[PDB]
This record gives structure tokens, C-alpha cells and sequence, in this order.
């Protein structure tokens, strides 16, 4: 008898539209990657 | 296969900046904005006065988006406000805010008044990584994007950052706050400070979770593969007849320990004075990805493993294993004594 | 035969490193819980 | 005026973050103004 | 007063179901051969 | 049952106005407000 899944449990999870991790994950790089988060001017 | 993510606890360490704008108008007042910022709080603040004292300063300087900001609750001079627990609720793990309310401009008619807030919050958290354990994540939605075991100590500074240095400081010796020394961890990302009690990656992470803890599981090699049945749990594993090694699967440490433990209790608790183990226990890989571990008995007389999630296949291969075992003996038994009574009648 | 899963809903569900339950009611909470929401002050 | 004549107040006179404030819509004085249903979406329950 | 919980896999009843509907019919079948067998035993001593 | 959702590659153009407000104080300068919106680029700006 072989392993058999109608849906894996990663299909499963991936079945939704979105999901925190992902989303939101990103949307906290978007910071990092689209700007510097350590650079400092002073004038 | 390990799916359970990574747990620790994780305290963070954040002011609110959370400035507000109002009106004062001829017959009332109305705000004309209010934003909200989570500051973060220098690694020397946690240390000297979150950890020592117990306090935060009313000011919270921080380099926000490209640029450098304090902000003075109150609207007034830097005092240190003494750290006092948030009030109940359910089950909500432990927090603590310096402020309370918010600080709001006094009216003036006619005129347009800012006002300024600032809550130094201290809150203790889960948090939750999983692999390769790159970055992990807090219960309040923000993220820290680093390896949980990045740090100094140990080959540390190979496990993944994505941070200066400046940002990530560690602390040796570090006494907890009453709110045995550790070595606290502390990284300040834009907005807020996350300490975890840093420990050793290998040692404190696996990629393989003790399943079962089979009493008793017989083996029989078979066409070139183990059978691996389990009366007790109804189960017959299959797997190829070469051991599993264990340098092979990624992060297995916590395997060893874990299948020793258990097979020491088990042989304790039952199997102490009716057997003896032969050999050191063995691992083998099993369909559907199950690593066993297994530790034959006698009477006195690098990769990542993927898991199905339907044990029904190996539960359909025992209970058709234990019926054809059955029968085929007994139309063998019957065959045999058909056999027996035509040569006998033959007389 | 006694019941047997290889993952039981319960850590299929907290497999997510996050959730919105979990996450932004806690997020949500914040207000209630580090300030008030209920005094009112005039001057 | 919800239940009984299905309109609403101009300003929102509500205690925000332990201040009290009302908005004046149009920025004039306060005007009841009777409630409309919102326009057409797809399966989302009635708004207005 | 307490709240029961409740697995997420049936197949565990059904394998139960199909194992002792299985195995009522072999045990009623083979033991009606075995008694057979007997009853052609003590028949054939004559 | 294809439970799958379609998938395929989409290019996301924006400009990030992210307007911010500071102080600048007798010691020390410090915001009054940040807001960021995201803008969308008309057509012709992503072809030309």
C-alpha cells in the first residue's frame, strides 16, 4: 500500500488565497528591502 | 516529519509613539489626525533600567524610516516612569506599560494642537520559527528577520541574519529581571526589541517529532524489505533492508536522545528481566516517510524526510498483512489436511 | 484498532507560524490592554 | 434614528483614546442625513 | 462537567468495521470447516 | 476537484508616497506624522 493523499497537507494550506506569513511577511520586508533601516541624516 | 514549529518564549520591548492631532474649535473639539508608531528601546535601556530598575524613559529615541526622532510623553522633560503590570485578561501572556491613558493637549480655542504619547510597553510573547528556522515570527503579527540561534558563541554567527551588527547586541551573564544567569539575545528592529534566551541550534531543534513509542514491534525481513508490524498500535511499516544514517537526515540530533530515552524506559519498565537488547539501536526509513528507530530484542532463552499525512495505508497494509496471514495458514492447513485425507482414503 | 494520526488537526492548525485569531486579537487587545479605554479627560 | 427614521447624525460625537470628539461632515453644522443602501457587491451581506 | 474531544480521522472506526466484519466471517466460516472437519473424521472411522 | 487556485506570474507597479511630517525643536527635532500611501502609475507611464 502506497502513501496516498487526495490533498497534501501543503496543497491543503496552500488552498487559501492568502495567509499571515507569507503576506505579511513581505509587507514588513517592504521596509527593509525598499529602504535603508540603518542610515541616519542629520542636517 | 517534524511540522511543529519551532516555540520559546520572547519578550518585546516597544514604545507606542502614538502622537495624536487635534482641533479645539469655537463650540468643540475634534482631532485632525492621530498616528501611531512602535518605537523601539536601545539595547541599554532593556539592560540598565528594564532589567536593573524596572523603569523606561518617557523619551524614545529611535531612528525612524531615515531618521533619528525622540518623542517626550507628557510633552514634557525625560523621566523614568516605573514599570507596572498591564491589567487582566485571558490568557494573554504577561504586559507591562509604563502609561496608561494619553497624553492630549489642554484646549486652546481656535488653534490647531499636537499631541504627543508615549507608552514604554514590555511584553512577553511565544514566538514561532520554522525551517530552516531563516526568521521567526511573534504572536503580535511583526516579524524579526533573523535565525533564532544567530548570535557569537558556537558557530552562531553562521546561523542567518538580515541586520547589521550594530542592530543584534548579546548579553553573557545576563541576570533576569524579578519582573540563574543566562545569555540573553537582543536584536532592535525597526519598530519594537525582541529578547529570547539564546541556546544552541542543533541540540534545541529537530526536524523529526517521536511519533509513537511501539512497546513492542516485530520485525521480519521480507523480498528485500523490512516489515516493521506493530500489534499494539495496528501499523506494518516497510523499509529498505540498509539502515537509515542518521548524519543523512538534516538536524536529527534530537532523534538519538529521544529513541534512547525511550527504549531504555520501555526495556525498564517491561522488558528489564525477560530480554536482552542486541545491538545499538538501529533507524531505518520507512514509505510515507517515517524514520523508525528500532532496538532489537532476544528472550533470557544531507536531506530533509517527507511524511504523508495518512497513516490508513500502513493501517490497510497491517490489517491485510494480519487477515492473509490467516488465511493463506489456514487454506494451507486445510490444503495440507485435503492432501492427507485423499492419500488415506486411498486405502 | 486505536485511533492513530500522524498530525492531529490541532498541529496541523499550529503548523501556521501565524494566524489571524491569534494574531491580531491579540493585536486588538493592545489598546485594552496598555491603555484605557474608558476614561475621559477634559481640561 | 437608526430603528425609528433611519438617519444619522452629521457629527460623531464619541470619546477617542480618552478624549471626546465629534466630526462635523461637510465641516458645517450638524445635519441629519437620511441613510441610502451602499452600492451593489458581490456576496457581501447589505451595507449602507 | 467537562467538553470531550473528538479525533479527526474516522478511518480508524472504518478499518475497525471492515476488520471485524472481516473477521466474523472468516472466524464463522473456517470454524464451520473445522466442525466439518471433525464431524467427516468421526464419520470416516467407519 | 481542482482545488489548486490559478496561478501566474503579475507585475505590481506603484509609487510609495510616503509623506512625512517633523518638528524641527530648540534641541532636538522630532515627527508630527508619517503617512505612506501607495499611487498607481498610469498606463502610459508603464509603456512609455
Amino acid at each position: 500500500f502506497v502513501p496516498l493523499e487526495v490533498y497534501t497537507r501543503h496543497e491543503i494550506k496552500d488552498s487559501g488565497l492568502l495567509d499571515y506569513t507569507e503576506v505579511q511577511r513581505r509587507n514588513q520586508l517592504h521596509d527593509l528591502r525598499f529602504a535603508d533601516i540603518d542610515t541616519v541624516i542629520h542636517a | 516529519e517534524n511540522i511543529a514549529p519551532y516555540k520559546f518564549k520572547a519578550t518585546m520591548y516597544y514604545k507606542d509613539v502614538t502622537v495624536s492631532q487635534v482641533w479645539f474649535g469655537h463650540r468643540y473639539s475634534q482631532f485632525m489626525g492621530i498616528f501611531e508608531d512602535r518605537a523601539p528601546v536601545p539595547f541599554e535601556e532593556v539592560i540598565d533600567k528594564i532589567n536593573a530598575k524596572g523603569v523606561c524613559r518617557s523619551t524614545a529615541k529611535y531612528v525612524r524610516n531615515n531618521l533619528e526622532t525622540t518623542a517626550f510623553h507628557r510633552d514634557d522633560h525625560e523621566t523614568d516612569m516605573e514599570l507596572k503590570p498591564a491589567n487582566a485578561a485571558t490568557r494573554t501572556s504577561r504586559g507591562w506599560h509604563t502609561t496608561d491613558l494619553k497624553y492630549n493637549p489642554s484646549r486652546v480655542e481656535a488653534f490647531h494642537r499636537y499631541g504627543t504619547t508615549v507608552n514604554c510597553i514590555v511584553e512577553e510573547v511565544d514566538a514561532r520559527s520554522v525551517y530552516p528556522y531563516d526568521e521567526f515570527v511573534l504572536a503580535t503579527g511583526d516579524f524579526v528577520y533573523m535565525s533564532p540561534f544567530y548570535g557569537y558563541r558556537e558557530g552562531s554567527h553562521t546561523e542567518h541574519t538580515t541586520y547589521a551588527a550594530d542592530r543584534f547586541k548579546q548579553v553573557d551573564g545576563f541576570y533576569a529581571r524579578d519582573l540563574a544567569p543566562t545569555t540573553r539575545n537582543l536584536l532592535t528592529t525597526p519598530k519594537f526589541t525582541v529578547a529570547w534566551d539564546w541556546v544552541p541550534k542543533r541540540p534545541s531543534v529537530c526536524t523529526m517529532t517521536k511519533w509513537q513509542e511501539v512497546d513492542e514491534m516485530l520485525r521480519s525481513e521480507y523480498g528485500g524489505s523490512f516489515r516493521f508490524s506493530s500489534d499494539a498500535i495496528s501499523t506494518t511499516f516497510t523499509t529498505n533492508l540498509t539502515e537509515y544514517p542518521l548524519s543523512r537526515v538534516d538536524l536529527g540530533d534530537c532523534i538519538g536522545k529521544d529513541a534512547r530515552d525511550a527504549m531504555d524506559r520501555i526495556f525498564a519498565r517491561r522488558y528489564n528481566a525477560t530480554h536482552i537488547k542486541v545491538g545499538q539501536p538501529q533507524y531505518y526509513q520507512a514509505n510515507g516517510g517515517f524514520l523508525i528507530a528500532y532496538q532489537p530484542l532476544l528472550s533470557n532463552t544531507v536531506e530533509r524526510i517527507k511524511t504523508t499525512s495518512s497513516i490508513e495505508f500502513a493501517r490497510l497494509q497491517f490489517t491485510y498483512n494480519h487477515i492473509q496471514r490467516h488465511v493463506n495458514d489456514m487454506l494451507g492447513r486445510v490444503a495440507i489436511a485435503w492432501c492427507e485425507l485423499q492419500n488415506h482414503e486411498l486405502t
